[PDB]
Parts: structure tokens; sequence; C-alpha cells
RNA sequence: AAAUGAGGCGCUGCAUGUGGCAGUCUGCCUUUCUUUU
């Protein structure tokens, strides 16, 4: 009722590419710290890690069984080092060949992919004298396709504790980046719970005004653009 | 007509069935040979299978079905049927007969493996694997083929498709490539560990809380209850609607039934002290739940389960540090 | 621009109504606990 699948899932070494990252440009890419949300497979952000160079790379999801699969997908591009092709159903019983790369201590990062680790957490605590606790440590935030999920589950009022909480994470000078949902299909899917429906007929703001809204100083956000479902940058000030 | 192709589903089953491949992995109907007088078994034994149901019920046309038959033969009433050839040794050479095949497009039938594998040799045995009784298909097959060079034609002829030993001496270097790297990693970790009666009898210590909204996870709960005052246990199963905290102290109960402003008006729950013999029962309940728990078996874990949950607990503290 | 993985069996000894911990060759095995009986 998250609307979660396993399907679509990267075999593949990020060559051939699922297409969202042919959009994103590289300028920001290059050396910065980044949390980005909602990833479970794990493929979008690991192809991320592998073209471009960020520094350290955190996803965040909040299925524990969709983090273990995460974790997999890092071992696969591990193991992916007569040659042998290794029969498909040998790989799916027994698990991948390598181990986790955990680090030294004295340790070299900002290698593929040595940044990049999956935290297990939901993101939003329900409380805003918890939403005021919190201290930026990250330069590139990204979220693709959680406006939908967050939204019919904790209505506008978890959506604005997310707003201010990602607000709270930006460094200043940092970028966030989003491609909300469109107002379209949200009926589609409400019968999953009765609350889904509740939620869903207690929405106060819309995707038009998603735009006003993080640009409302309670949030705040500095300026705002739009280069290419809509794809829209927000910036928090310099310095 | 129908009824002749009926008998000859029926003879091709049962000649499969007693075939020297599926008898020679097959357990259980070699039981059925081996616990018999000369080795026999009755027909409705027979017709008790899950593919035989979906053909005939009648006997009398199954005996009908094995008059032409090459290797059944039935013996006076038609009730009974023998093997006609006795079983000799399992062969070996069958191992090298072998072809593997991955990729199957997820509608399995031993009846489509004959129909794309009848044209290049004569198919012998099928295993296919089922998902934990969920009826799914895993995507690759084993398949028989007989005398070798049917099998070695075939392969030439294409859907991976490989050798039973090709895939064997695979698996092989599958396992010991995996191994020098969890010791490696075992290394790892051992390098970084060498840098670095039960209760008793309180009076009144227990809340009983009732809720008339289906609660909850219990880590949340253990850390409401803990975060205003000293919780020894929360006893909640996952989807009870009421549970129960042991405090140490009647302070602890006698605070926390105070807390009536961030316990009853943020969520409808009634926190009340259990008393009279209900108490006494709860502890006799505790005492027995401690029995219990005390004379369980271990639970069991597996090494690289364990051994990656140790490895990305280590991860994240290195990398968050 | 809508739903499958720790699946099977352990052996230790510290702790234990307390939510396990430290080992066991990655604890072994995985076509397979398996009905095409
Ligand atoms: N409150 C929350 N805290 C943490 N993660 C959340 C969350 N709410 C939703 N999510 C996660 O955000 C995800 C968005 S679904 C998008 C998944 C991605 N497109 C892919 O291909 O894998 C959901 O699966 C859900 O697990």
């Amino acid at each position: 009722q998250y609307g979660n699948y396993c399907k679509y899932y990267g075999y593949r070494n990020p060559s051939c590419e699922d297409g969202r990252l042919r959009v994103l440009k590289p300028e920001w890419f290059r050396g910065r710290d980044v949390l980005d949300l909602g990833c479970n497979v794990g493929h979008l952000t690991l192809s991320i890690a592998c073209k471009w160079g960020p520094s350290r790379m955190v996803g965040l999801d909040i299925d524990s069984r969709l983090i273990h699969s995460a974790r997999q997908n890092i071992r696969h591009y591990l193991s992916e080092e007569k040659r042998s092709c290794f029969p498909a159903s040998l790989t799916a019983s027994r698990g991948p060949i390598a181990a986790p790369q955990v680090p030294l201590d004295g340790a070299d990062t900002s290698v593929f992919p040595n940044n990049v680790v999956f935290v297990t957490g939901n993101y939003v605590l329900d409380r805003d004298d918890l939403v005021e606790a919190q201290t930026p440590e990250y330069d590139v935030v990204l979220c693709l396709s959680l406006t939908k999920w967050v939204h019919l589950n904790w209505g506008d009022e978890g959506l604005k504790r997310m707003f201010r909480r990602i607000y709270r994470h930006l460094r200043p000078g940092g970028i966030l980046v989003l491609e909300p949902q469109p107002w379209s299909s949200y009926g589609k899917r409400k019968t999953l719970t009765e609350t889904i429906y509740k939620n869903y007929y207690r929405i106060q703001l819309k995707p038009e005004q998603f735009s006003s809204y993080l640009t409302s100083p309670d949030v705040g956000f500095s300026s705002y653009e739009l280069v290419a479902r809509p794809v829209y940058l927000f910036h928090k000030a310099r310095s | 007509s129908r009824v002749k192709q009926v008998l000859a589903d029926i003879a091709k089953q049962v000649d499969f069935w007693f075939g020297d491949a599926n008898l020679h992995k097959d357990r259980f109907l070699r039981e059925q040979i081996e616990k018999s007088r000369d080795g026999y078994v009755d027909i409705s034994l027979l017709v008790s299978f899950n593919k035989m149901k979906k053909l005939t019920t009648d006997g009398k046309l199954i005996a009908r079905a094995l008059r032409s038959s090459a290797v059944v033969e039935l013996d006076l009433e038609g009730t009974r049927i023998r093997r006609k050839k006795p079983l000799g040794e399992r062969p070996k050479d069958e191992d090298e007969r072998t072809v593997y095949v991955e990729l199957l497009p997820k509608n399995v039938n031993h009846s489509w493996i004959e129909r794309v594998f009848g044209k290049c040799g004569n198919v012998v045995y099928i295993s296919i694997p089922h998902y934990k009784s969920t009826g799914d298909p895993k995507g690759f097959a084993f398949v028989e083929f007989e005398t070798k060079e049917q099998a070695a034609k075939a392969i030439e002829f294409l859907l991976r498709v490989l050798s039973k030993s090709e895939w064997m001496d695979l698996k092989k270097e599958y396992l010991a490539l995996q191994k020098a790297s969890m010791a490696s990693l075992k290394k790892t970790i051992s390098q970084i560990k060498s840098e670095s009666t039960g209760p008793q009898f309180v009076s009144g210590v227990i809340v009983k809380i009732i809720s008339t909204e289906p609660l909850p996870g219990r880590k949340q709960v253990r850390d409401t209850l803990a975060a205003i005052s000293e919780v020894l246990y929360v006893d909640l199963l996952e989807g009870d609607t009421e549970c129960h905290a042991r405090f140490k102290t009647p302070e602890d109960a006698q605070a926390v039934i105070n807390a009536y402003t961030e316990i009853n008006k943020k969520h409808c729950w009634k926190l009340e002290i259990l008393s009279g013999d209900h108490e006494q029962r709860y502890w006799q309940k505790i005492l027995v739940d401690r029995q219990a728990k005390l004379n369980q078996p271990r639970e069991k874990k597996r090494g690289t389960e364990k051994l990656i949950t140790k490895a990305e607990k280590i991860r994240l503290a290195k990398t968050q540090q």
C-alpha cells in the first residue's frame, strides 16, 4: 500500500540506463554530498554513483524488505568483478559472490562505490519540535516519486513536516531537485485503507501550489526554476 | 477416437511412471514396489495421482489401456500391475547424459519441454522446481536425454543450454569464490575487532493499557512509555489492541497514571492498574511465560545472514563517523 | 506509465517473561523440504 514494487530491477551494469538520469544535468553532482529519498531497488541511485562522482550519497526508504535487496544490488556490482558468464539460477538461490565493502579505518573514500550507504528509517517524526531540532549536512537532495505516497499517507501535515525537514537538512548554497507527481490519477487508488481515502479528501494543497508553498517562508526556499512530468530546481540561498 | 486417445495417454503416463529414470529419482513408487509381493501395486492407488485424476477414474479403461503396453504387465484381474522388467541399479552415465537449461518463460509444462525437446532427442525425464508450494515455475529445467550424443547434438542445436558437468563445475567455482570473499571479510572483521528465578513480586507495578484503536508496533510503545518513566517490560503481541507494561516502582505506576495529557488526549487509551487477583494471575502468567521462554530451544540463524547483518552495522557506524 | 524472498536442517556457551550476544569452513545444504508422487 506504499505502491512499492520489486520489479524493474537493474541487473545491468550501469551503461544501459532507466532514462530518468538521461534528463539530469551533470554540473551539480561532482563531489557533493547527496541525500536521496525513496529509492527502493537502488538502481537509479547506483547509476548516479557510478557515472558521476558524489563524495557521499545516501538513499533512504522505509521498507526493511526493500533496503536488504538494495544492499544485494550493491553486492552485485562488486560481484561484477574461458571467462564465466554464471548460471542465473545459481546466483538467485545462493546470493551474490562478493562481500560488502566495509572500509578500513585508514581508508580512502570517494571511489565507486565506497561512498554509498542505505540507511533505514521513517522520514517524518510527526513533531514540529523535532523538525526544529535538525542540522544541515548535505548539498544535493534528490527526491523523485515521494510526494504521492507521503501526500496520501500523511495528509498535508506530514508533507509540511517533510518540506520543513528537508529545508532543515540543506546546507546554504545547497540544491534540492524534484520531479513531483501531477494531480492526474491521485484518486485511482484511495481504498488501500479507509485512512488513505480520509486523507485523499483532506488534501488542502495542490501540485500547482507546491512551488508556491516551497517559496512560502514557513519552508522558505530562495529561488527556483524549471529546466526540462515536471522537472524542478529549488535552491537554498548562498551561504 | 477420443477414447483411444485417452488409452494412449494412460499408457504413456504409466510407462513413464514405470520408466527407468523416474523410478531412479522418485522415492515413493519404489517403496510401493518394494513393500509388495513380487513388485505390485493397485491400479486405484495410481488413480489417486494428480495427473491421473485429470484423465480417468475408471480402472477398467486403464486395464484396457495397458493391453498394448511395452513395459507393464498386469496380473490376472486387471487391478494390479507389475514393472514387466525388474529394476536394476542406478546408472552413472545419466549425469553425463543430462542437459541444464535456464530462462523459461513462466509457462512451464512437461509437455512444453517435450514439445521443444522431442525433436532432437527422446526425452526421458524432466525436473522442474516450484516455488515453495505456491505453484510457480522458477525459470529453469533439468532435461534427461539418452546415450550422450543426443544431448551433445541438442546443446549444439541451442534459452541458455549447457551441460550438467559444466553446471556442476560452475557451481564449484562459484562457491569457492564466495568462500574466498567471505574469508577476506571475516579477516576484515577480525582486524577491526583487534583494533578496537526471573523477575520478583512488587505490588501495583503492572499497567494494563486497553485501546479501542488497533495498536502500532511495540518498539513505538516501548519508546512511548519509556520516555516518561522506567519500563521493565512492554507486553504486546503484534495486532492486539490491549497490552501491558511492568514498571519498576509503584512511583513509576503512579506517575504514568497521572500522565493524563500525553497519553489519554493524544490517543484514546485506558491506562489503568490491575488489582485484585488480576494482578495475582498476571504474576502467574509472567512466571509461566518465563518458564516457557527458558525451556524454549534456540532459534536458527544462518551464517551469511548474521554476517551480512554485522557487516552492514559496521559499515553504517564506520561511514557515519 | 499498478503485487516474491533468506527457502531447509543444525552444533556449541554467555545471557534470558529483558526483546539475545559471541562462535561453529560463508555452520553446512539449496534441482530438493518438494506430487509429473
Ligand atoms: N515516510 C517515509 N520514510 C521513508 N521512506 C518512505 C516514506 N514514505 C515512502 N517512502 C519510500 O519511498 C518510496 C517511493 S516508491 C519509488 C521507488 C523507486 N522509483 C524505485 O524504482 O525503486 C516507497 O517505496 C517508500 O518505500
